[PDB]
């Protein structure tokens, strides 16, 4: 039903997402700069996520007030 | 002009609690990611390393996605109950018009 | 307000007709310009059909002055409701608008908090819901 629907929703954007890793031709230098790089992208993504799950709080405290309104 | 300012400072009163989320998100990021050990790592080390980050950038972007989808499904529920309840220049015009006058 | 209201009356008594009471239709245009709007046929239209005129084309500041000062809403007093409903049930109590109006500086004695309670409580259950409100601040 609407589940499996998600679920390949969710694999279909996720791999859109996904980066090829090409690390073969590097250096030791560029390797290390490469993984500062791989760092900053899981940072800038923890960063975002935090950022939703605080979206969210608000959220479920504005459906409270909503739902509390309508009644 | 009172009243405008009044509505002003009760917002200077909340940049009070902006100003806490951000030593806050400080440090949740505090790891979640933390900072890399590069020292002493040798290339083939540094080759699996680069593997392993890469790999973690695949589950991180998946648990913001689980969470972006429940932000998602609040949106369409708000729009809904939102929609829900009230349910239940004369300078140069001056001088064209009166010249000297 | 003192600083605007000042300067409306400024530019009114200027593009005189009267002297100071009433100013002609197209010296409406006039003084938007002068301060800070521009006369666009739709703003002119629901203004005139609106907002009467006093003889034939002669608008007068007690009308004038109420629709100027206020464009140069539900909505915004939703947001505003929101601000007193402190616990988030959906409707404002005593002690909501007791903390409230203490808030304003202003001295506020046991007749201001029940006189307003009782303004804006229309149904009788001692509290203001959201369409109450609406009208307590119309
Ligand atoms: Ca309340
Ligand atoms: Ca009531």
């Amino acid at each position: 039903g609407k589940r499996q629907t998600e679920r390949e929703k969710k694999k279909k954007i996720l791999a859109e997402r996904r980066k090829a890793l090409a690390i073969d031709h590097l250096n030791e230098d560029q390797l290390r700069e490469k993984a500062k790089e791989l760092w900053q992208s899981i940072h800038n993504l923890e960063a975002e996520k935090f950022d939703l799950q605080e979206k969210f709080k608000q959220q479920k405290y504005e459906i409270n007030v909503l739902r509390n309104r309508i009644n | 002009q009172l009243k405008t300012l009044m509505l002003q400072i009760a917002k200077q009163e909340m940049e009070r609690e902006a100003e806490e989320r951000r030593g806050e998100k400080g440090r949740v990021l505090r790891t979640r990611c933390q900072p890399l050990e590069l020292d002493g790592l040798g290339f083939e080390e540094l080759q699996d390393l680069c593997r392993q980050l890469h790999a973690r950038v695949d589950k991180v972007d998946e648990e913001r996605y689980d969470v972006e989808a429940k932000v998602t499904k609040n949106i369409t529920e708000i729009a809904d109950l939102t929609q829900k309840i009230y349910d239940l220049s004369a300078d140069a015009m001056m001088q064209a018009l009166l010249g000297t006058r | 307000t003192e600083e605007q209201k000042n300067e409306f009356k400024a530019a009114f008594d200027i593009f005189v007709l009267g002297a100071d009471g009433c100013i002609s239709t197209k010296e409406l245009g006039k003084v938007m310009r002068m301060l800070g709007q521009n006369p666009t046929p739709e703003e002119l239209q629901e203004m005139i059909d609106e907002v009467d005129e006093d003889g034939s084309g002669t608008v007068d500041f007690d009308e004038f002055l109420v629709m100027m000062v206020r464009c140069m809403s539900e909505e915004e007093l939703s947001d505003l409701f929101r601000m007193f409903d402190k616990n988030a049930d959906g409707y404002i109590d005593l002690d909501e608008l007791k903390m409230m109006l203490q808030a304003t500086g202003e001295t506020i004695t046991e007749d201001d908090i029940e006189e307003l309670m009782k303004d804006g409580d229309k149904n009788n259950d001692g509290r203001i819901d959201y369409d109450e409100f609406l009208e307590f601040m119309k």
